[PDB]
C-alpha cells in the first residue's frame, strides 16, 4: 500500500521528504497525462502504468492492497510469501523506489503549471 | 472514464478546462491529502470518497469505465443502459461537474505547496 511504498522511497532515498516526489513532472504523485519532463518524471509514468497493469487482475487496487517487504542496507526485497496482485503491486514500488535513487532531483520540475506543461 | 468526466466539466463549466481543476487545492487533481480548504475542493474530495465507493463494486474501475449519459444544454443526464458500476461512476462524475459549477475557482489555490498547504 501507499504507507508502504511510501516507506521504500524513504529506504532509498533518505535524505529527502516522499513530499517531494508527491506533485513533481506530468507523472508524479498526481494522475498522470502529457509528455515526461526528466528522468524522475518518467519513473513515475512507468509506476503508473505499472499499477494499470496490476488492475488487470481480479479484486486488486494497489494503492489500498498490503503485501511483504523489506528495506535493508538501502535493497528493498518483496518477500516470496505473496500473492499474485501483492506480489506484483510490491515489484512496481520496488522498481519505482529504485529508479527515485538513481533519476536527479529538478526543483524547477516541481509543483510547474501542468496546463502548460503537460498536454 | 476519465475522459467522459472531461467532458462533463466542459458541460457544465464552458468557461473553463478540466486542466483548471487538473491542480487545485488539496483534493482536485487526484490524491487527496489535509483539509479541502475551498468549497470547490471539497467537491473533489467528496468525488474521491464517491469512487472509493464505487470501487467496492466487482472489477469496476471508475478511471477505464466508460458509461453512457447525455450533455443537453448544460444539462447532464446518466443513461439507464448503463450497469451496476458504470451507474454508479456515472453518477459521481455527475455530482462533481455540478458541484463544480456551482463554485468559485479561487485562482491562487490553483498550484499551491501540498507541502505546506495539506499536511
Ligand atoms: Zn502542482
Amino acid at each position: 500500500n501507499t504507507y508502504q511504498f511510501q516507506n521504500m522511497i524513504q529506504c532509498t532515498v533518505p535524505k529527502r521528504s516522499w513530499r517531494d516526489f508527491a506533485d513533481y513532472g506530468c507523472y508524479c504523485g498526481r494522475g498522470g497525462s502529457g509528455t515526461p519532463i526528466d528522468d524522475l518524471d518518467s519513473c513515475c509514468q512507468v509506476h503508473d502504468n505499472c499499477y494499470n497493469s496490476a488492475r488487470e487482475q481480479g479484486g486488486c487496487r494497489p494503492k489500498q492492497k498490503t503485501y511483504t517487504y523489506q528495506c535493508k542496507a538501502g535493497g528493498l526485497s518483496c518477500s516470496g510469501a505473496n500473492n499474485s496482485c501483492a506480489a506484483t503491486t510490491c515489484d512496481c514500488d520496488r522498481l519505482a523506489a529504485i529508479c527515485f535513487a538513481g533519476a536527479p532531483y529538478n526543483d524547477n520540475n516541481y509543483n510547474i503549471d501542468l496546463k502548460a506543461r503537460c498536454q | 472514464n476519465t475522459w467522459q468526466f472531461k467532458n462533463m466539466i466542459s458541460c457544465t463549466v464552458p468557461s473553463r478546462s478540466w486542466w483548471d481543476f487538473a491542480d487545485y487545492g488539496c483534493y482536485c487533481g487526484r490524491g487527496g491529502s489535509g483539509t479541502p480548504s475551498d468549497d470547490l475542493d471539497r467537491c473533489c474530495q467528496t468525488h474521491d470518497n464517491c469512487y472509493n465507493e464505487a470501487e467496492k463494486i466487482s472489477g469496476c474501475n471508475p478511471r477505464f469505465r466508460t458509461y453512457s449519459y447525455a450533455c443537453t444544454a448544460g444539462t447532464l443526464t446518466c443513461t439507464g443502459r448503463n450497469n451496476a458500476c458504470a451507474a454508479s461512476v456515472c453518477d459521481c462524475d455527475r455530482n462533481a461537474a455540478i458541484c463544480f459549477a456551482g463554485a468559485p475557482y479561487n485562482d491562487s489555490n490553483y498550484n499551491i505547496d501540498l507541502q505546506a498547504r495539506c499536511n
